[PDB]
């Protein structure tokens, strides 16, 4: 979530006031996947140290 | 005075109904002047047309 401040204004005495609502905003993010993989033997597995 | 912020627990409308809505108050006071101004040097870059 992202927005901004409200703008305040400089009255007088018994003056009305003006509405200051702000503006929301929202980011996203999306998830990826990466990945690898190798292959291997048994022998090559049991021997090679 | 500092800032000081007050919740009004109800709004009315055009025909002094409730109206359901609420909203927060805030004010603050403060005042300030030069009282001599030839205590500063002010640097200007005007542009002609």
């Amino acid at each position: 979530v992202s927005s901004a401040a409200v703008q305040w204004s400089w009255d007088a005495e018994f003056e009305e006031v003006s509405d200051d609502s702000p503006e929301f905003g929202q980011p996203e993010i999306p998830v990826k996947k990466a990945q690898g993989f190798v292959p291997i033997s048994i022998e090559a597995l049991q021997d090679e140290a | 005075i500092g800032m000081t912020v007050e919740f009004i627990p109800h709004l009315f409308g055009t025909n002094r109904r409730p109206n359901g809505s609420r909203g927060w108050f805030a004010y603050y006071r403060m005042g300030a002047d030069v009282v001599n101004p030839n205590a500063f040097r002010l640097l200007n870059v005007e542009t002609a047309s």
